[PDB]
């Protein structure tokens, strides 16, 4: 049971980033792939980026080319994201979605991909 | 990689079956054959929740009414019966390529 | 601290001293966890897949005193004596580390924090080399053998390692446990 926990809402003027936390409980961040998704009326559900276990690094979307950053406070099991490329039209609900980095079959763990547990999400500008 | 969509109106009569689907613009062959595609449902006032973890892999809390079965990139989320409170937005996902995506989102609509 | 326990387990150990820590039932392959606090004897086991890593012993296995923690892994064995006030059902956790891309062990499934202590000693592993036909190790005599099931400190428990499974992120199970183990114990 991952239990993804999100921060509250926050509104800032264009160019200011909002740093959004993602706390997990039952699995440590160490065990989980963290992915971020944006959602809005007129835009739909959009992947921003996330951890890819084969390379074991965060991969960002083809859009949000930069001025987006994802980090992990592994010591507190809390992940973070911020976007400085804010034009206010980017006000959206942001979600932290997680999945196990691996799966297990006996001792062969391959790699696992998915976005199985979502936090409530937060509305931020 | 792009996920296509069937009409998003997905009309609903409760107690009757329903289905939605998508296809891929790119090959879904994963190195291990894993075919990492999945399905989510979003009710109002909440995040989407994943219903089907893989193609045929359903997760607990999700009734047997739901199945993601398909082939040739053409995956259909089948609902054997749409029952009360099964109504919200439905998405197919794509995690077989480095970029990941989502379909537009169909809406079950009574 | 995870409350991983079974119910209605028979006591076959004395006469013969055999005991199974994880009994396995044919029904659903159910794993029944029983890692009791025993009076302080020696034990012996075939140590399949190095599930048994260590053991803990002392007067109370609680605070306001000290207990001895002995744990083996692939590169060394570490022994400490501290006011551990450890978990009633302690285990060495084994989890996948995504950044180092490997499996790692954790003692924080055994105890939380230790209070003030001074004793620590490190040596080469003594439990892990299984030379690969059950090959029983008796407490520290390791001999070849086939499957014939033959030949202050006041109390203790053994420590098993648990290889966490990764099935689903949702709440179907904890996935914490894997495998089964036994050790025969007595005077
Ligand atoms: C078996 O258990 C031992 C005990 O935890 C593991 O070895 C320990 O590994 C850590 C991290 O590499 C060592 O900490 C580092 O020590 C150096 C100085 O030697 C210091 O500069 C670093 O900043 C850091 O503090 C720790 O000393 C080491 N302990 C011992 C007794 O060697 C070992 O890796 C485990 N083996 C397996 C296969 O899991
Ligand atoms: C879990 O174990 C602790 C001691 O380690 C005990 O105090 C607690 O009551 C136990 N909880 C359950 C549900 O068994
Ligand atoms: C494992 O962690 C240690 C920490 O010092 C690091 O030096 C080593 O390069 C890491 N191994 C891998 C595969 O990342």
């Amino acid at each position: 049971q991952v239990q993804v926990i999100q921060s509250g809402a926050e509104v800032k003027k264009p160019g200011a980033s909002v740093k959004v936390s993602c706390k997990v409980s039952g699995y440590t961040l160490t065990e989980l792939s963290i992915h971020w998704v944006r959602q809005a009326p007129g835009k739909g559900l959009e992947w921003m980026g996330g951890f890819d276990p084969e390379d074991a690094e965060t991969i960002y979307a083809q859009q949000f080319q930069g001025r987006v950053s994802m980090t992990e406070d592994t010591s507190t099991d809390t992940a973070y994201m911020e976007l400085s490329s804010l034009r206010s039209e980017d006000t959206a609900v942001y979600y932290c979605a997680t999945a196990f980095a691996i799966t297990t079959v006996g001792t062969n763990y391959y790699y696992y991909y998915g976005m199985d547990v979502w936090g409530q999400g937060t509305t931020v500008t | 990689i792009v996920l296509t969509q069937t009409p998003l109106s997905s009309p609903v009569t409760l107690g009757q079956p329903a289905s939605i689907s998508c296809r891929s613009s790119q090959s879904l062959v994963h190195s291990d054959g894993n075919t990492y595609l999945s399905w989510l449902q979003q009710r109002p006032g909440q995040p989407p929740r994943l219903l089907i973890y893989k193609i045929s892999n359903r997760f607990s809390g999700v009734p047997d009414r739901f199945s993601g079965s398909g082939a040739g990139t053409d995956f259909t989320l089948k609902i054997s019966r749409v029952e009360a409170e099964d109504v919200g937005l439905y998405y197919c996902t794509q995690a077989t390529q480095f970029p990941h995506t989502f379909g537009q989102g169909t809406r079950l609509d009574i | 601290c995870v409350n991983l326990t079974t119910r209605t387990q028979l006591p076959p150990a004395y006469n013969v001293t055999w005991f199974h820590a994880i009994h396995v039932s044919g029904t659903n392959g159910t794993k029944r966890f029983d890692n009791p606090v025993l009076p302080f004897v020696y034990f012996a086991s075939t140590e399949k897949s190095n599930i048994i890593r260590g053991w803990i012993f002392g007067t109370t296995l609680d605070s306001k005193t000290q207990s001895l923690l002995i744990v083996n892994n692939a590169t060394n064995v570490v022994i400490k004596v501290c006011e551990f006030q450890f978990c009633n059902d302690p285990f060495l956790g084994v989890y996948y580390h995504k950044n180092n891309k490997s499996w790692m062990e954790s003692e924080f499934r055994v105890y939380s924090s230790a209070n003030n202590c001074t004793f620590e000693y490190v040596s080469q592993p003594f439990l892990m080399d299984l030379e690969g036909f059950k090959n029983l190790r008796e407490f520290s005599k390791h001999t070849p053998i086939n499957l014939v099931r033959d030949l202050n400190i006041t109390r203790f428990q053994t420590l098993l390692a648990l290889h966490r499974s990764y099935l689903t992120p949702g709440d179907s199970s904890s996935g914490w446990t894997a495998g089964a183990a036994a050790y025969y114990v007595g005077y």
